[PDB]
C-alpha cells in the first residue's frame, strides 16, 4: 500500500529521459521522448487545472527552499492590475556541489521551455526570463537554439501550440555571482542593477521584475511541470515520502568511486544512493568521514547518521541539516574537515553580496577565525564564540546566504569539535 | 588585483579608442528590444558583456561609451562592471585560465591540476604570461562539481582534468590548437565513472498514462 | 475607517495602513536605532540595526522596511531584539578604525551613542581590521573612507535629493569600496548636506577640519540670509567665533538641508 | 534510429563562436511580441 | 539622528559681548546670565516662570517632524518615476 523503502525509480518514470545527453536534445528528439504532447489541451484547460495537479503533486521546492510549489504559483492566479505578469527561471547553479541544472539545460532544453509555458499559463505570465549563469555559455546557447526551434514550430509566443496564449521566452545570461541565485538578486540582476537582493515582503508575486507580478522558480521545478500535467499529480505523489514526494537529480560528488548525477526517487536511504550509483565512497563505506547532503549551505553530517538517513527534506531536518539541492558531497577519512569547511566558507566570503551588515562583516570574520583554526593558532575558547557569531549571522540578514554560511560553521562545530581541539593542541605543542 | 578605485592611465584613459562595430550595434538593439521599454537599463549587463567580446578587456572608455548608449548615468555602469566577475576591468591574456578550488571540486585534488598549470606556464596565480596568451586566476564553484577538477579556458568548459590532462591541453592552445570542451575521460557529460546506472532502456514514447483528455 | 490597530510593548497604537514598524513605535516615543533609514531619504534596510522582536514570531524583523498590520506587538525591549542589536553592532564596530580621538564626528558619532546604549562594553575581535584608501570628492567634504560603513545614505542623497548620480558602491564583500570609482568631483548646490547625514565620521566638513568639538560649542538658532529661501540654520559658536553652520529643521522652509553657499 | 546509449550527440556546443549567443539572438527577434510600455521613456523621466 | 534632546522646553538668555583677555586670548564676558539654560516640561509652565521672574520673553512653537509615508515597494515601480537606481 505504501513504500516502506525508497529507491530504484522506474526508468520509464525518470522524467529527464535525456539527462545524460544520450538522446537528441533538439526539438525532434524531445517530442520523440514524450515532450510537447497535447500542450494544446494543457494550455486550454487553464490555470485551474494546471495548478490543481500541482497541488495534487505537491511539488516541493527544488531550488534549495523546499517550499510547496502549489500555493507559490497560486499567488499569480489573480486578475491583472495593468502591470504585466512575468515568469523567471533561476539557473544560477551557484551552490558548490550543484550540477543538476547544468546538464539538463543542454540535454533536454525543450522540456524546460515547455515547462515554462505550462507554468506561465497557470501563472498568467507574459514573458519567460531564464537567468543562466554567465559562465554557463555553451549550454545557454544550446537552450536558446532550442527556443528558436520551438518558435519556428509555433509552440511558444504567438498562439502557443495553437491555444491563443502568447508566451515569450528570453535567455538572460548573468555576469557571474552566487548571489544572483537568490530570488530577489536575480530580479535585481535582471533589472540591470547591481546583483544585490532586495528586502522582504514586498513580494515578487506583487512586486517582482520591473515592479511586476513575477515568481522565480528553479529550473528542475519547472522542468517537471509538463510531465506533471500530462500524467497528473498522481504520478509524482506516488513516489517519495509523506510530503516528501517525487524524484530529483542527485549530485553525488567528492570522495566517491563514481562521481556522477542521477535522477532517482527521493526520500531514499542515503547509504543506498552513494553505494549504488557512486559505487560507495572510495576506500569503502568505512572510509566515509562526513557527508554534505545537499548544497554547501546545508550542514554536513557524520557517517554515524549517514548510515540510514533518508534523502528527503524532513529526514535531513531531524538530521540537523537540510535536503537543499541534493548535492551529495562526500569527504573520506583522509579529508581534513577543518580545511574543507574553511575552503567552503572562504567561497562564501568571495561570493558575498556585501549589502547587509552581518553577511559582509561576519562571513569575512568567519574567514579569519576559521583560517586560524585550520592552521591551529587559535585558542580553545574561540570555538564557542564562532558559534555565537554564527547565530548572530543567522536570521539577521536580508539574504539567506548569511544563514547559508552560518550553518556549515555550526555543523562543523557540533560534529567535530574534538578535531579542532586536538589540532589546536598540536599547534600549541610544536610552537613553544 | 582587488582594486576598485580606477585611476586614469595612458592606456585606460577616458579617451581610450573604443566603439561598437556595425554588427555589434544591431546586437545591442536586439538586447534592448528584448526587454520592456521604460526599463531598458536592464540591458546593461548583456551590452557590457558584448563590449567585452569586441575588445577583450573593459577600459573605462568602453564602460563610459556603453553608458551613453544605454542612457544610464556612467557610475551606475561602473557599479555593475566592478561588482560581477568576468567583467575584466584590466587587460587579460588571450586565454583566461580559470580553475575551481571549491570544496566539492577540490576534494579530487584540484591543487595538483592548479600546480601543474602554474609550473607549465611559469605563471603564478593572478598574473599573465609574458607573451600575453594565458592568465591563470582562481575562481569559485563554476557549476560542474560532479566532475573531476575542471578548468574554464577563456569561454569553454573542460572537465575531468588531471595534472597530466591540462598539460597537453595547454600546449595545444600555445601552438594554435583548440581541444574539445568537455570531460577528459570516458564519461561524456555526467555519467557514472563505472558505467551507466540510469536511463538504461529506450525511453517511453509520446503518450504514457494520460488521464482522459487532459 | 482605515486606521489599523497594532500594539507596541503591549500598548496599542492606531496606525495608517502601510505604516512601517519603525514609524509605529515612534508614535509612542520608542526610537528604534537606525543607520540606513532616513525619513527624508528612501528606505533601504541596509542598516540591520533596526531589527526588532515581533511578538509570537520566530524571525527578527527589520523595523524600517516592514509594513505593520493588525495583531502585532512590537517587543522593542525583548531579549531577542537586544541580542540582534548586540550582534549587528559588534559587526559594525569590527572594522571601524581607532580614529575617533582624531575623527571629527567624535562627540556626535552615531556609532558612539548607539554603542553606549545598544552594544557591548568590550570587543572580541582578534584579527586585523581592514583599511580603505581615501578618495577626494571635494575641497569642502573630507573623505576618510576607511571609517564609513556601507552608506546607502550618501548614495541615496546624491541620487534622489541632488540628482547627481556620481556616488555609488564598487565591488562586493567586506571591501565593496563606496565612492566615485573614477576621479570625479561631487559638486552640487546641496552637496554639503552629505556631511550631516553621515553617521560615521568619514564624510566630514573639510573647512571645519577639527576646528572644535561638539560639547564645547554653543548652538544658537537663526535664519540664513545668503539666499532668499530663508533656510533655518543653527549657528554653532564658541568663545566668540563661528566654526560651523548647521541646517535646522523647518519642513516647508528647508526640510533639513541647506545650500553649500549657506554652509 | 537504433537506441544507442553510448553516444554524446550533444556536441554542437563545441563549434560555438563567442558571438554565437547574441548572433542567433538577433535572428529570432522577428519571432517576438511587442514589449509592454511603462508610459515614460525611462525612470529618470 | 536621535531625538532625545528635543523633548524638553528650554529657556535661555540673549548673548552679550565676548572680548578677548589682553594677557592670553580668552573669551571673557561680563554678563552673568550667559551660561544659564533651564529645562521645562511644557510651554505654559516655562512661560509662567518668565512673567513670575519678569523677563521679556519670546516664545517659539514646538517644531515636530511631519508624518511621512515610506514604502520599500516604491523603490521598484513599474511606471512611477521613483525606482531607485541602486541600493
Ligand atoms: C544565496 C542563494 C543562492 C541561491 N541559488 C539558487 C540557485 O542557484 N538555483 C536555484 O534554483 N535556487 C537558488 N536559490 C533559491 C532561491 O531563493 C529560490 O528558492 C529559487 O530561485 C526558486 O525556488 P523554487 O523553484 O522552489 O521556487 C538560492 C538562494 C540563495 C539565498
Ligand atoms: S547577507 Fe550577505 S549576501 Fe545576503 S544580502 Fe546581505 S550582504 Fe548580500
Ligand atoms: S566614526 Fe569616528 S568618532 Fe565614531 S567611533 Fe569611528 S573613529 Fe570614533
Ligand atoms: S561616510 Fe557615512 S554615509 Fe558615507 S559610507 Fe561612510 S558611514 Fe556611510
Ligand atoms: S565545485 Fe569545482 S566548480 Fe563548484
Ligand atoms: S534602520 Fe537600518 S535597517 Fe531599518
Ligand atoms: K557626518
Amino acid at each position: 500500500p505504501k513504500k516502506t523503502s525508497f529507491g530504484s525509480l522506474k526508468d520509464e518514470d525518470r522524467i529527464f529521459t535525456n539527462l545524460y545527453g544520450r538522446h537528441d536534445w533538439r526539438l525532434k528528439g524531445a517530442q520523440s521522448r514524450g515532450d510537447w504532447y497535447k500542450t494544446k489541451e494543457i494550455l486550454l484547460k487553464g490555470p485551474d487545472w494546471i495548478l490543481g495537479e500541482v497541488k495534487t503533486s505537491g511539488l516541493r521546492g527544488r531550488g534549495g527552499a523546499g517550499f510547496p510549489t502549489g500555493l507559490k504559483w497560486s499567488f499569480m492566479n489573480k486578475p491583472s492590475d495593468g502591470r504585466p505578469k512575468y515568469l523567471v527561471v533561476n539557473a544560477d547553479e551557484g551552490e558548490p556541489g550543484t550540477c543538476k541544472d547544468r546538464e539538463i539545460i543542454r540535454h533536454d532544453p525543450h522540456k524546460l521551455v515547455e515547462g515554462c509555458l505550462v507554468g506561465g499559463r497557470a501563472m498568467g505570465a507574459r514573458a519567460a526570463y531564464i537567468y543562466i549563469r554567465g559562465e554557463f555559455y555553451n549550454e545557454a546557447s544550446n537552450l536558446q537554439v532550442a527556443i528558436r526551434e520551438a518558435y519556428e514550430a509555433g509552440l511558444i509566443g504567438k498562439n502557443a501550440c495553437g491555444s491563443g496564449y502568447d508566451f515569450d521566452v528570453f535567455v538572460v545570461r548573468g555576469a557571474g555571482a552566487y548571489i544572483c541565485g537568490e530570488e530577489t538578486a536575480l530580479i535585481e540582476s535582471i533589472e540591470g542593477k547591481q546583483g544585490k537582493p532586495r528586502l522582504k515582503p514586498p513580494f515578487p508575486a506583487d512586486v517582482g521584475v520591473f515592479g511586476c507580478p513575477t515568481t522565480v522558480a528553479n529550473v528542475e521545478t519547472v522542468a517537471v511541470s509538463p510531465t506533471i500535467c500530462r500524467r497528473g499529480g498522481a504520478w509524482f505523489a506516488s513516489f517519495g515520502r509523506e510530503r516528501n514526494s517525487g524524484t530529483k537529480l542527485f549530485n553525488i560528488s567528492g570522495h566517491v568511486n563514481h562521481p556522477c548525477t542521477v535522477e532517482e526517487e527521493m526520500s531514499v536511504p542515503l547509504k543506498e544512493l552513494i553505494e549504488k550509483h557512486a559505487g560507495g565512497v572510495i576506500g569503502g563505506w568505512d572510509n566515509l568521514l562526513a557527508v554534505i547532503p545537499g548544497g554547501s549551505s546545508t550542514p554536513l553530517i557524520p557517517k554515524s547518521v549517514c548510515e540510514t538517513v533518508l534523502m528527503d527534506f524532513d529526514a535531513l531536518v531531524q538530521a540537523q541539516t537540510g535536503l537543499g539541492t541534493a548535492a551529495v558531497i562526500v569527504m573520506d577519512r583522509s579529508t581534513d574537515i577543518v580545511k574543507a569547511i574553511a575552503r567552503l566558507i572562504e567561497f562564501y566570503k568571495h561570493e558575498s553580496c556585501g549589502q547587509c551588515t552581518p553577511c559582509r562583516e561576519g562571513v569575512d570574520w568567519m574567514n579569519k577565525v576559521m583560517a586560524r583554526f585550520v592552521k591551529g593558532d587559535a585558542r580553545p575558547a574561540e570555538i564557542d564564540s564562532l558559534w555565537e557569531i554564527s547565530k548572530q549571522i543567522e536570521g539577521h540578514t536580508i539574504c539567506a546566504l548569511g544563514d547559508g554560511a552560518a550553518w556549515p560553521v555550526q555543523g562543523l562545530i557540533r560534529h567535530f569539535r574534538p578535531e579542532l581541539e586536538e589540532r589546536m593542541q598540536q599547534f600549541a605543542l610544536q610552537h613553544q | 588585483g582587488a582594486l576598485f578605485v580606477h585611476r586614469d592611465t595612458p592606456e585606460n584613459n577616458p579617451d581610450t579608442p573604443f566603439d561598437f562595430t556595425p554588427e555589434n550595434y544591431k546586437r545591442i538593439e536586439a538586447i534592448v528590444k528584448n526587454y520592456p521599454e521604460g526599463h531598458k537599463a536592464a540591458a546593461v549587463l548583456p551590452v557590457l558583456d558584448l563590449a567585452q567580446r569586441q575588445n577583450g578587456w573593459l577600459p573605462i572608455s568602453a564602460m563610459n561609451k556603453v553608458a551613453e548608449i544605454l542612457q544610464v548615468p556612467p557610475m551606475r555602469v561602473y557599479e555593475v562592471a566592478t561588482f560581477y566577475t568576468m567583467y575584466n576591468r584590466k587587460p587579460v591574456g588571450k586565454y583566461h585560465i580559470q580553475v575551481c578550488t571549491t570544496t566539492p571540486c577540490m576534494l579530487r585534488n584540484s591543487d595538483s591540476i592548479l600546480e601543474a598549470i602554474q609550473k607549465k606556464l611559469g605563471i603564478k596565480v593572478g598574473e599573465t604570461t609574458p607573451d600575453k596568451l594565458f592568465t591563470l586566476i582562481e575562481v569559485e564553484c563554476l557549476g560542474a562539481c560532479v566532475n573531476a577538477p575542471m578548468v574554464q579556458i577563456n569561454d569553454n568548459y573542460y572537465e575531468d582534468l588531471t595534472p597530466k590532462d591540462i598539460e597537453e591541453i595547454i600546449d595545444e592552445l600555445k601552438a594554435g590548437k583548440i581541444p574539445k570542451p568537455g570531460p577528459r575521460s570516458g564519461r561524456f557529460s555526467c555519467e557514472p565513472a563505472g558505467g551507466l546506472t540510469s536511463l538504461t532502456e529506450p525511453p517511453k514514447g509520446p503518450g504514457f498514462g494520460v488521464q482522459a483528455g487532459l | 475607517s482605515n486606521l489599523i490597530e497594532v500594539f507596541v510593548d503591549g500598548q496599542s497604537v492606531m496606525v495608517e495602513p502601510g505604516t512601517t514598524v519603525l514609524q509605529a513605535c515612534e508614535k509612542v516615543g520608542m526610537q528604534i536605532p537606525r543607520f540606513c533609514y532616513h525619513e527624508r531619504l528612501s528606505v533601504a534596510g541596509n542598516c540591520r540595526m533596526c531589527l526588532v522582536e515581533i511578538e509570537k514570531a520566530p524571525k527578527v524583523v527589520a523595523a524600517c522596511a516592514m509594513p505593520v498590520m493588525k495583531g502585532w506587538n512590537i517587543l522593542t525591549n525583548s531579549e531577542k531584539s537586544k541580542k540582534a542589536r548586540e550582534g549587528v553592532m559588534e559587526f559594525l564596530l569590527a572594522n571601524h578604525p581607532l580614529d575617533c580621538p582624531i575623527c571629527d564626528q567624535g562627540g556626535e558619532c552615531d556609532l558612539q551613542d548607539q554603542s553606549m546604549m545598544f552594544g557591548s562594553d568590550r570587543s572580541r575581535f582578534l584579527e586585523g581590521k581592514r583599511a580603505v584608501e581615501d578618495k577626494n570628492i571635494g575641497p569642502l567634504v573630507k573623505t576618510i573612507m576607511t571609517r564609513c560603513i556601507q552608506c546607502t545614505r550618501c548614495i541615496r542623497f546624491a541620487s534622489e535629493i541632488a540628482g547627481v548620480d556620481d556616488l555609488g558602491t564598487t565591488g562586493r564583500g567586506n571591501d565593496m569600496q563606496v565612492g566615485t570609482y573614477i576621479e570625479k568631483m561631487f559638486m552640487s548646490e546641496l552637496s554639503g548636506n552629505i556631511i550631516d547625514i553621515c553617521p560615521v565620521g568619514a564624510l566630514t566638513s573639510k573647512p571645519y577640519a577639527f576646528t572644535a568639538r561638539p560639547w564645547e560649542t554653543r548652538k544658537t538658532e537663526s535664519i540664513d540670509v545668503m539666499d532668499a529661501v530663508g533656510s533655518n540654520i543653527v549657528v554653532s559658536t564658541r568663545t566668540g567665533e563661528v566654526m560651523r553652520i548647521l541646517p535646522r529643521m523647518h519642513e516647508d522652509i528647508n526640510e533639513e538641508w541647506i545650500s553649500d553657499k549657506t554652509r | 534510429e537504433p537506441f544507442d546509449n553510448s553516444t554524446y550527440r550533444n556536441l554542437q556546443h563545441h563549434e560555438y563562436s563567442t558571438y554565437t549567443f547574441l548572433d542567433l539572438n538577433v535572428e529570432l527577434s522577428k519571432f517576438r511580441m511587442p514589449q509592454p510600455s511603462s508610459g515614460r521613456q525611462s525612470p529618470r523621466h | 539622528s536621535g531625538v532625545n534632546n528635543t523633548k524638553k522646553w528650554k529657556m535661555e538668555f540673549d548673548t552679550r559681548e565676548r572680548w578677548e583677555n589682553p594677557l592670553m586670548g580668552w573669551s571673557s564676558t561680563a554678563d552673568p546670565l550667559s551660561n544659564l539654560v533651564l529645562t521645562f516640561s511644557t510651554k505654559e509652565d516655562a512661560v509662567a516662570f518668565a512673567e513670575k521672574n519678569g523677563w521679556s520673553f519670546d516664545v517659539e512653537e514646538r517644531k515636530v517632524p511631519k508624518p511621512k509615508s515610506k514604502s520599500y515597494g516604491a523603490n521598484f515601480s513599474w511606471n512611477k518615476r521613483t525606482r531607485v537606481s541602486t541600493k
